[PDB]
């Protein structure tokens, strides 16, 4: 029962790096990813949590999370084609026409 | 009990394979069935060391659970692997010691007579390889070595990189025996889909129109996780359709939902069958005369000869003819006509920019894979491009030629069979390089060489007809025609692009200009 809690991890690629070497003393980067992976999926089962991870380049993401059972349904957001472009230009220009600040020429 | 040769495992709910059982259980019975004291007298060592390796998702964990359960052992303990191996050494000392002490306490308390403890490990390759690796590996080896003398140690491990594991871990008495899990299997895929859909039918929600056989046929190389994801996507899309609509009481899942989920949501891993024949035979095979039938008859005869006979397990063919005569499509048709379990096409379209070494490796891999099934047929097209050939110099690659010459006359393992088909358009070059001496026979593919054949082919294709056909026949008759089949399509398409009345003129002009003399 109960509702759902949604956690948004902006710049998720900063903390979740490949656990291969890291060539650095101390394993904070590895420990953080391991702890998060254990929490998201583990012996205990949680069914009221959703995580939305937004990244600018998927290449620098650990392999484990993208595997089925951790983070699925991955979408790509591309550029607007023709109609979204007009919608965007209307959204960003509504105000000026509201106060009559755009000449009829445009 | 003295024996548990019960093999409902395949039908118990996991497909797996029906060959490993013999080895696994014969070794287990040899080790443990007999009374302990006679074993002590004979001074033999109990087997302790298992490694199930391969790509992930094949279902290794379930096999490890089944073997632990069927074996009369204690409850299993398992760790992901790198977890135990913390950055700081010394953790890998107390932590490793406690796992082994967990069984040592019971073994001491109960004495020599005790049950078997099954400790599962995963991703051993990560730890085996900056000085922490050696100490961790030695600490693990200490107990199994014999200093700690633990006689109750069932260590079933998992890994994906056999080349990044110490061979000492497999030194006799360490791991010994190994095995790997392969593809989901076509019939195994069918069985797993059947199990999941039976769990679904447990409430009869699934519609009767849905069939398991065709679905299993469509999906290729979908691990159990992938098939479960496909089922989940099908349910999700059915729910979407329902919500966008008493409907709840009438909820039923249809085939169209499965097809949409397969096409949109789930990405395959290995699927290629419905690309080869669709691409290489793009316009179907159209009979134009008698010469088309002889090639097919010879191909079928050769297939029959290779299918059932000994003292000649290997047979080779060579299709040759002038360019633009359609040699790849006919060879593909000959390959498809038979029903061999394994069929593959090796063409240069997928090896652009490679060096000779990579091409050698790719050919070797394809042939190695083709050696496994009981009988198979392979096709190599454009032999003169595999070994890049330029009439200037001339120049080519020696390594690929040597590899091909060796491979064409290497018998497969005992009891198997193989067929090889090759295509080329320049026989004199091969004759000079002494490569035609390996192929057993040859088959000639001719061009259109008579007006009657041209008229028949044109009429069968259609397009030109009535007065157009009559004029074309009147003009062509009493002349010589020499044109390849693949060029006719292009010329007809080009001539069809002009004005509706000014079509025959363009076609006749183009045909007269080209074709030259034989
Ligand atoms: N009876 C036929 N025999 C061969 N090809 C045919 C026949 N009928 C139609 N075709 C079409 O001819 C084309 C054959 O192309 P293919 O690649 O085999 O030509 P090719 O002359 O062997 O090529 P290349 O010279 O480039 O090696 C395909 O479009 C096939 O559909
Ligand atoms: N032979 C099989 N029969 C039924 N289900 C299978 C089979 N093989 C794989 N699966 C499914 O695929 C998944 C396999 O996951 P698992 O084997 O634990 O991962 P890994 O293969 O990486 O160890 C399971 O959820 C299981 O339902
Ligand atoms: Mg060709």
């Amino acid at each position: 029962n109960s509702g759902l809690h949604i956690i948004i991890f902006d710049e998720i690629d900063a903390i979740c790096k490949q656990r291969g070497s890291m060539a650095g003393s101390t394993g904070v980067h590895d420990t953080v990813v391991n702890q998060l992976l254990s929490k998201i999926d583990g012996v205990e089962q949680l069914n009221n949590i959703l995580v939305i991870g937004m990244t600018n380049r998927p290449d620098l993401i650990d392999e484990a999370l993208l595997r089925p059972g951790r983070l699925e349904v991955k979408m790509e957001i591309g550029l607007p084609d023709e109609k979204g472009r007009l919608q965007i230009l209307h959204i960003h220009t509504a105000r000026m026409r509201g106060h009559q600040l755009l000449s009829a020429d445009v | 009990s003295i024996i548990n040769p019960d093999w409902n495992f395949e039908k118990m709910g996991i497909g797996g394979l029906d060959k490993e059982f013999s080895d696994i259980f014969r070794r287990a019975f040899a080790s443990r069935v007999f009374p302990p004291e006679i074993v002590e007298q004979m001074g033999c060592k109990h087997v302790k060391g298992i490694l199930l390796y391969g790509p992930p998702g094949c279902g290794k964990t379930l096999l490890a659970r089944q073997i632990g359960k069927m074996l009369n052992a204690r409850e299993p303990k398992v760790v992901n692997g790198p977890e135990i191996l913390n950055k700081y050494v010394g953790e890998s000392e107390a932590n490793i010691r406690k796992l082994f002490a967990d069984a040592e306490e019971e073994q001491r308390r109960l004495g020599a007579n005790s049950g078997l403890h099954i400790i599962i490990f995963d991703e051993i390759d990560a730890i085996c390889k900056t000085g922490v690796h050696d100490t961790v590996v030695n600490q693990l080896l200490s107990k199994i070595d014999g200093v700690e003398q633990l006689n109750n140690i069932l260590v079933i491990g998992m890994t994906n990189r056999p080349d990044l594991i110490d061979e000492a871990l497999l030194r006799p008495g360490r791991l010994e025996v190994k095995m790997e899990i392969g593809l989901p299997d076509e019939k195994g895929r069918l069985q797993i889909l059947h199990i999941h859909t039976a769990r679904m039918r447990g409430h009869q929600l699934l519609s009767a129109d849905v069939d398991i056989k065709e679905l299993a046929v469509e999906t290729k190389n979908f691990s159990g996780a992938e098939l479960e994801g496909l089922v989940r996507a099908a349910q999700s899309t059915a729910m979407n359709r329902h919500i966008k609509a008493e409907k709840a009481e009438s909820l039923q899942v249809t085939r169209g939902d499965f097809l949409a989920s397969l096409e949109n949501d789930i990405k395959p891993a290995f699927g290629t069958n419905q690309e080869d024949y669709a691409s290489y035979i793009m316009n179907g095979i159209i009979k134009w005369g008698d010469p088309v039938t002889r090639v097919l008859d010879d191909g079928e005869l050769l297939v029959q000869q290779t299918k059932n006979s000994d003292r000649t397990p290997l047979v080779s063919v060579l299709l040759e003819g002038p360019p633009h005569s359609g040699k790849t499509a006919l060879a593909a048709k000959i390959a498809e006509e038979s029903n061999f379990p394994f069929i593959k096409i090796c063409s240069p379209d997928k090896m652009i920019g490679f060096s000779e070494t990579a091409k050698c490796q790719a050919m070797k891999k394809i042939f190695d894979d083709a050696y496994k099934s009981q009988l198979s047929c392979v096709v190599v097209d454009d032999i003169e491009r595999l070994l890049d050939y330029v009439p200037i110099g001339p120049r080519f690659s020696n390594l690929v030629l040597q590899a091909l010459l060796v491979l064409l006359k290497k018998a497969p393992p005992q009891g198997r069979k193989l067929l090889i088909i090759g295509t080329t358009s320049r026989k004199d070059v091969l004759q000079e390089m002494e490569m035609l001496n390996a192929f057993s026979t040859t088959i000639h593919v001719p061009n259109i060489a008579t007006g009657e054949q041209l008229l028949e082919a044109l009429e069968l294709l259609g397009n030109f007809k009535d007065k157009e056909r009559t004029t074309i026949a009147q003009q062509v008759k009493g002349k010589k025609v020499w044109i390849g089949i693949k060029k006719l399509l292009m010329l007809i398409e080009m001539s069809l692009q002009m004005d509706p009345e000014y079509r025959v003129r363009k076609f006749l002009a183009l045909l007269r200009e080209e074709g030259a003399s034989p």
